[PDB]
């Protein structure tokens, strides 16, 4: 909606420069202690054929060892230009999907010192009006930009008729939008596929043989939020 | 009791009313003048067969189906009315 | 302004569209490749476990994952309801949408069989639009309140229902109420009158 | 470089209608 | 398979719709007329079945409108009178079809305003 | 009352409102704030009105103070223009 | 088959020859962008907005007023014809005023939604706008004309429909302001429609001035009532009050125009309203009460007067469903002294034969007659939509007007044959000259204004006219279906009256004055409690407290045709549907229901409890009334004259004048009229 | 004309579940009233299972029918178990809910809606 603050790109660097130590910090407190690994390890196995039958697509499906991201998959914006490693693992276990969640923190470091490393010049929103309002200063001095900013706060983008499915990699696993679109400015269905619908189905097939304890350990390796899963 | 009105619902092209329309065009002219102020509201039928209310005193009302009857009939079956 | 694209993609989808209706030409009514790039097979009620199936278990074809199943209503439409199954191949990085039509008294067949991943979808399109899955285990509510009357996603069911919940304390008991709002919703007639040049 | 005061909603609208008033003295 | 039935298939009572929003409510199919402060004839193409309509009153604490009919902001549109009513039928409402007004064909000429 | 009226007749029930309590009401009529501000001269037969900024007022239009007759307007900011 | 064939893009249509390249894309169904061109005003080429490309041709073709010839396949979405729509675009903004947060025209302008489909991203003009000076039109159209694209719809409207030119172009270059030269006020009905016939929010309505933006405004499709045209119209409410009626097309009736009056007193309909059911107590002041006192009240009275000391003085705009619920009423206590105010003639076949009391040729007859001998009548103050097919049917086509009236204006050329009810005796006679000119006319049309036929000599007028058309048709030769008499009315509910068998007239009220009257909505003084029994007991069913509220023993408010799904039916026949925009206010409630309640607590109920119920019972009283928006044709004209010959009248000397003589006369007519605040700041401007 | 059947050919075939469904409820509104601490009587409640398996007594449609039995089976899942509260049980009864009046005078004299 609005360019970058002039000082964004300088504190994102201090907060990146830093935060390598503080995931470490968690990393001895938890990834070698004799109880997390007890609590996490072997729990919650879930083989590389029944994962992607569960439809679980996200660190559940790389945690069994398939490879898959959708950044590297199928790459959206400019993902493309930017180098990180998926990292997948072996065991599908709690433990493994946790390491993998320590991992993508630390490759999102990674990306994250690229795009600062390589921002391009250029202004923040597409320019054609008809999609993305006009400027401040141009809907107060010129007619076509006044219109088009009354048109389209008022009434809509009007996106042409047509349906789409489109899946990027949410931190959850792939979340994508499925419009379905008539030719008016409002939408006619938008079914959002929500990793943690897949994931939590799958908590009964993981959690067998398991005690009350591992339950809480099993919703917490799937990473949900209600509010997906809801909708 | 007392015949108040008559409407004579009469369909506008068809069979049934054929006649109907005869007796307008024989004999209404003749019916108003000879009981006159009775108030005789022709009016128009939509493919439902041609009928003749009547109200009376007290709201009271009576049908008579007329479909396919012929002039003559029609003509006795207002006079019948206004007996 | 104009997406980057691949041609290569929109021919080589369009010829395993072709490769799809000639292997299954029973059920199978009409396949288009849309210039969004992406594959629609559209098949008859029918062929929704055959063709489902062949795309799971083909090596020229393998769609192992299940994206999502959602129902588009078109009230028009005789068969108003347009069940959409949109399916990943891991291993050729492609996707594919099969999508076929059911009335509100014809049930449609069930793929929990062919993927796990629909046993709670279908549960959700049952709950929203009132489809009915053949032999799934266990169909129940998924979302809405467990004494809800009405299937709720379903374009002839009010925006904001007809029961609301308050605490009576008479009753001692949360009990409904029939709907009274507050503000109606205003709702806007904003869509222009002037069509746009295709 | 408890409290009386507070908000309370209106109406905002200039009442929008009008009733007749009836006459004043009988006919 | 197969069975044969003869009903104008009354889903009344699968669409969870209270009765006295099923019974008491008049659907009204018709083509939307235009907008007379527009020229544009976008807007009058498609059949649409709106319900009738009922209280809308005032919030006594702010002055909004409020109102009691579920089945106010209702605005189906089909593509054609035989879909409305097929749909109006189904669900079990009443209906008021209205026929299209397309504008007859009106002959304009510019040099007609020249004669004399 | 504000500036828009909206006082409650004394019998309004819709008064308990405000008892231990009060009414939030701005004592700043913008009716009479615009009047006390000097009309605008001009030399130029039409003049602008960005609102006394550039995106940071309102839209620029450009008002006809070309009778003294009246003071042109700008229909935004209410600011009389004596040309 | 002069069908000439011509491709859309490639659609190949095939198009009667004349026909324009715009209309070439109608059939197939693109849009060409127009500004100044209106279906039914005169092509004018101004804007050229709208030009596209022919195929294989030099230049781009305006498609408003060029005919498409043989085989020119037109190209609407050509890399050209956009380039011709960027570029005009870019001309219109460039002078316009950016003010569309002020221009209530906002969703309603065609100029920013062709701008913002068709047009331009961005802006080049970096210099000086320009600015016009807003100027005074009346108190209806606030011209801020510095909006105006010089389109000259409005001047042709102004000349064209309404025949009123007052409105021109003043000079050229690009300060060619279209506002009238001296200032003299656009007084004329049919003067708001400039309003919806501007694109450009220019000149825009007054009263809704600021009060909504459309996208908010809900629109529910209704009827008409304060003119007996029946004029299809769009009632744009918001959460609950009407904010503005615009006309709706209706190719028939009104074809996208309506009144001045059906336009601008929606404000009338606000105010001086009555809403809860009082009942003189006391000294006699009225107090408001509970419907079950005010409603045992009446049905107490009632139950105690037996039938001809019961009477119903109906009137004005109540609908067809409360008429039939009043006569049942009325008759199961026996009286059928149901009455409207309205005198229409019953010396003759009367209300019998609707042929006798419907305008027989419809208003789209008036397209195709001769000759119109107008007798008795301003149709313009009383039936302007009617006056305006006079007028388009004596400009496009060749109508020749005849007035027997006061000679009035008109707006178009009539021939003045006097101002005397006799000499319809010298065209029956074949002495007067229009004698030939019908006789040389091989479709005329005679319409009879009820406003004559409410002096005392109507029967007379009714019965002489009824021998003229009758020789008329004899000399003319004229086919039956063609149809020469017809008569047109003014008040909304008089032909449904006529027809549910309402006797018109309050003459059978004042020859045996009725102990207890219910008036119906009736604010017309046909009789007053200075006229009625001494116990007088009367009690008022209508919306707005005006002449009848004040002397009424009871008050029962109903609903305004805002706010209910009554019927209602004009001059030749046709009902139509009046929908339920606004929910009626206070404890009112619909006309029909308050006496369906009535009769309950009297004890003598009616068979309808909901109004399909009341609707099948119209269709048992007449069965045109079940049946909307349709005209039907059984011309019982012939038994009509028979019985007209019988009857025996004189015509009296004194000349036939219409009661609204100039336009003063005709903004307030009627309760939701004379309680118009807009009506009264328009008869001021007048006065 | 010809339709798909959903579960059952004939409506006959089909009240057959109706009845399997009737049975199952009745033996259950006992059951529920004890579990869900609901207050009115096992009588009261067998009444209302009555009007409703009652409610729905005039469609001939045997795909209607073959429908209504499995939402009505789906509602005692959740019954028999104790997945509904005391809350969504007692809903069934309108306890709060002021009945509203069919007399037209009745309705007339309250509220313009019909
Ligand atoms: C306490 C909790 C209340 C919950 C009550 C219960 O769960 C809800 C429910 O009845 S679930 C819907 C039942 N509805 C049917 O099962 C269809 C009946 N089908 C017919 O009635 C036919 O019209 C027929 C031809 C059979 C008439 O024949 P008959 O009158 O039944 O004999
Ligand atoms: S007309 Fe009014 S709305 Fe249309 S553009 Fe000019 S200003 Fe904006
Ligand atoms: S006023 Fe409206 S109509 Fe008359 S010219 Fe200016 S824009 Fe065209
Ligand atoms: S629309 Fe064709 S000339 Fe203006
Ligand atoms: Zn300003």
């Amino acid at each position: 909606h609005q360019d970058l603050p002039l000082g964004l790109l300088d504190d994102i660097y201090e907060f990146s420069k830093n935060f390598s130590l503080r995931i470490d910090e968690v990393e001895e407190m938890l990834t070698n202690n004799r109880i997390w690994r007890n609590r996490t390890v072997d729990i919650g196995v879930v083989t590389a054929e029944d994962a992607l039958n569960y439809g679980f697509s996200g660190v559940m499906l790389r945690g069994s060892g398939i490879q898959w991201d959708l950044r590297k998959t199928q790459p959206y914006d400019v993902y493309d230009q930017v180098e990180f490693d998926v990292p997948i693992g072996s065991r599908g276990d709690c433990y493994d999907r946790y390491l993998c969640r320590v991992e993508e923190m630390r490759q999102s470091l990674r990306i994250i010192e690229q795009c600062l490393n390589k921002m391009p010049p250029g202004e923040i929103k597409v320019d054609d009006a008809k999609v993305s309002p006009p400027k401040r200063a141009e809907m107060k001095t010129s007619m076509e930009s006044l219109i088009h900013h009354f048109k389209l706060y008022t009434e809509g983008y009007q996106v042409p008729p047509g349906a789409t499915y489109t899946a990027i990699e949410a931190p959850k696993g792939e979340f994508g939008v499925y419009l379905v679109s008539d030719g008016s400015s409002r939408p006619y269905r938008c079914k959002i596929k929500a990793p943690g619908f897949a994931h939590l189905a799958g908590l009964d097939k993981m959690s067998k043989g398991h005690m009350l304890a591992d339950v809480v350990a099993i919703i917490g390796t799937q990473d949900i939020v209600f509010g997906e899963i809801d909708r | 009791l007392g015949l108040r009105e008559i409407r004579v619902h009469l369909c506008q092209r068809s069979p049934g009313s054929q006649g109907v329309r005869d007796f307008i065009v024989q004999r209404y002219v003749e019916l108003k003048k000879a009981h006159p102020n009775l108030p005789i509201l022709i009016r128009e039928c939509s493919e439902v067969q041609p009928k003749l209310w009547a109200r009376y005193a007290f709201g009271q009302e009576k049908t008579v189906s007329l479909n396919n009857l012929s002039a003559d009939e029609v003509t006795r079956a207002m006079q019948n009315v206004l007996s | 302004t104009v997406r980057p694209r691949s041609d290569v993609t929109h021919k080589q989808l369009s010829a395993f569209g072709e490769y799809v209706a000639e292997i299954l030409p029973k059920y199978v009514q009409q396949v288009q490749v849309s210039c969004l790039d992406e594959l629609e097979i559209c098949i008859h009620p029918d062929g929704v476990i055959p063709t489902l199936t062949f795309l799971r278990d083909h090596t020229n074809a393998q769609f192992k994952s299940l994206a999502d199943l959602t129902a588009v209503d078109v009230p028009t439409r005789q068969n108003r309801f347009e069940i959409v199954y949109n399916l990943l191949s891991l291993r050729f990085n492609s996707r594919i949408r099969v999508k076929t039509y059911a009335d509100e008294l014809t049930p449609i067949d069930s793929i929990v069989s062919v993927h796990i991943a629909a046993n709670w979808y279908e549960r959700e399109v049952w709950d929203m639009f009132g489809v009915f899955f053949f032999n799934h285990p266990d169909l129940r509510r998924i979302l809405t309140d467990y004494g809800f009357e009405g299937h709720p996603f379903r374009k002839d069911f009010p925006l904001t229902g007809y029961v609301e919940l308050r605490y009576d304390d008479e009753v001692k008991r949360v009990v409904a109420e029939p709907v009274e709002l507050a503000q109606e919703f205003r709702k806007f007639d904003l869509n222009s009158p002037w069509e746009a040049f295709p | 470089p408890a409290t009386p005061e507070q908000y309370v909603p209106y109406s905002t609208t200039r009442k929008k209608i009008h009733e007749w008033v009836p006459p004043s003295t009988p006919y | 398979q197969l069975i044969t039935v003869d009903e104008k298939l009354d889903i009344t009572t699968l669409t969870g719709v209270p009765e006295e929003h099923i019974k008491t409510r008049k659907v009204r199919i018709f083509v939307p007329a235009r907008n007379n402060m527009q020229s544009g004839v976008n807007n009058t193409k498609k059949w649409k079945m709106e319900f009738d309509t009922r209280e809308r009153w005032e919030n006594p604490l702010m002055g909004w409108a409020s109102t009691a009919d579920p089945l106010s902001n209702m605005v189906l549109t089909f593509s054609a009178k035989e879909d409305a009513i097929a749909f109006a039928e189904k669900n079990g409402w009443s209906y008021d079809v209205e026929e299209k007004k397309v504008p007859k064909p009106k002959s304009k000429s510019y040099g007609a305003n020249f004669s004399w | 009352i504000t500036h828009t009226g909206q006082v409650y007749d004394e019998k309004d029930y819709r008064r308990v409102r405000f008892v231990d309590r009060q009414k939030e009401v701005n004592e700043n009529f913008a009716i009479d704030l615009i009047a006390q501000q000097p009309v605008n001269e001009v030399e130029h037969r039409i003049i602008a009105c960005d609102g006394g900024g550039g995106a940071l007022g309102h839209p620029k239009v450009y008002i006809n103070l070309d009778k003294e007759t009246k003071t042109g307007t700008c229909g935004y900011c209410g600011l009389q223009f004596k040309q | 088959s002069n069908l000439i064939e011509v491709f859309v893009d490639g659609q190949s249509v095939m198009v009667e020859p004349g026909t324009t390249v715009l209309q070439a894309c109608e059939k197939v169904g693109m849009q060409i962008p127009r500004f100044c061109y209106h279906e039914r005003l005169s092509v004018a080429g101004n804007c050229r907005m709208c030009l596209v490309e022919i195929e294989k041709a030099p230049k781009v073709v305006a498609a408003c007023a060029m005919p498409v010839m043989k085989g020119w396949n037109i190209l609407t979405n050509s890399e050209k014809s956009k380039k011709a729509r960027e570029g005009v675009m870019e001309f219109l903004l460039a002078n316009h005023p950016l003010d569309c947060p002020i221009c209530d025209q906002g969703g309603e302008c065609d100029l920013q939604d062709q701008s913002m489909m068709f047009g331009s991203d961005r802006s080049r003009f970096l210099e000086g706008k320009r600015a016009v000076e807003d100027k005074n039109i009346g108190p209806l159209v606030k011209t801020i004309m510095t909006r105006c694209i010089q389109c000259t719809r409005c001047i042709r409207f102004a000349s064209e429909i309404a025949g009123v030119d007052d409105l021109g172009t003043t000079g050229r270059g690009n300060d060619m302001q279209v506002g009238t030269y001296i200032e003299k006020m656009f007084m004329s009905e049919l003067s708001g429609n400039v309003i919806d016939i501007c694109p450009v929010g220019a000149l825009t309505s007054k009263p809704y001035a600021f009060t909504a933006r459309p996208w908010e405004t809900r629109k529910t499709e209704s009827i008409d009532v304060m003119d007996a045209v029946g004029s299809n119209i769009v009632v744009s409410t918001r959460t609950g009050e009407v904010m503005r009626i615009l006309p709706r097309m209706h190719e028939d009736i009104n074809e996208e125009w309506i009144s001045d009056k059906t336009r601008f007193a929606y404000d009338g309909l606000k105010r001086q309203r009555l809403t809860e059911p009082m009942v003189r107590n006391e000294k006699g002041l009225l107090t408001y009460t509970s419907w079950e006192d005010a409603l045992s009240r009446v049905a107490g009275m009632l139950q105690n007067f037996e039938g001809n000391a019961v009477a119903a003085i109906a009137g004005g705009l109540v609908d067809a469903e409360a008429l039939v619920a009043l006569k049942d009423l009325l008759n199961k206590v026996d009286s059928d002294n149901l009455c409207t105010e309205e005198i229409f003639p019953t010396e003759g076949a009367g209300t019998d034969l609707r042929s006798n009391y419907l305008l027989n040729t419809t208003i789209a007859g008036v397209e195709e007659a001769d000759v119109v001998l107008l007798v008795g009548t301003n149709p313009r103050f009383e039936a302007p939509l009617f006056n305006a097919r006079i007028r388009k049917s004596w400009l496009h086509n060749d109508l020749k007007v005849a007035l027997i009236g006061s000679p009035v204006d008109l707006t178009y050329r009539y021939d003045h044959l006097g101002d005397s009810p006799k000499i319809l005796q010298d065209i029956a006679s074949g002495r007067h000259s229009f004698c030939e000119v019908l006789k040389d006319a091989k479709k005329p049309m005679v319409v009879l204004g009820s406003s004559a036929l409410q002096r005392d000599d109507g029967a007379a007028i009714l019965v002489a006219v009824s021998n003229m058309v009758q020789k008329i048709r004899v000399t003319t030769g004229v086919a039956a279906e063609w149809k020469v008499m017809n008569i047109l009315h003014r008040i909304a509910s008089q032909v449904a009256a006529l027809d549910l068998g309402y006797k018109p007239g309050v003459e059978a009220i004042r020859k045996n004055p009725p102990k207890m009257l219910f008036l119906l909505g009736a604010d017309g003084g046909c009789i007053t409690r200075q006229d009625l029994p001494k116990d007088c007991f009367i009690v008022y069913q209508g919306h707005h407290g005006d002449v009848g509220a004040p002397m009424a023993d009871v008050i029962l408010p109903g609903a305004a045709y805002t706010e209910k799904s009554a019927t209602y039916v004009n001059t030749e026949g046709r009902a139509q549907q009046t929908k339920v925009a606004v929910t009626p206010p206070g404890l009112a409630r619909e006309d029909w229901k308050i006496i369906r309640a009535l009769s309950e607590i009297a004890g003598i109920t009616l068979p309808y409890d909901t109004l399909d119920q009341v609707r099948n019972r119209l269709e048992e009283v007449s069965p045109n009334l079940v049946r909307y928006d349709d005209i039907e044709e059984t011309n019982y004209f012939q038994q009509a004259s028979e019985l007209a010959k019988l009857v025996n009248q004189e015509v009296l000397a004194d000349p036939l004048v219409p009661p609204q003589l100039t336009i003063k006369d005709f903004y307030m007519t009627d309760s939701i009229s004379r309680a118009s605040q807009t009506m009264a700041k328009c008869v001021k401007a007048v006065t | 004309t010809s339709v798909k059947p959903i579960f059952s050919r004939d409506l006959n075939e089909a009240k057959r579940r109706v009845r399997e469904l009737y049975r199952a409820w009745y033996r259950e509104v006992p059951n529920t009233v004890h579990l869900m601490q609901l207050d009115i009587t096992v009588k009261q409640g067998r009444d209302k299972v009555r009007e409703m398996f009652m409610k729905n007594a005039h469609v001939t449609d045997p795909r209607v029918v073959d429908l209504l039995v499995i939402k009505g089976k789906m509602e005692l899942q959740e019954t028999i178990k104790v997945w509904k509260q005391r809350t969504h049980v007692m809903r069934f009864f309108h306890e709060t809910e002021t009945p509203r009046p069919k007399d037209f005078l009745s309705k007339f004299y309250m509220g313009h809606d019909p």
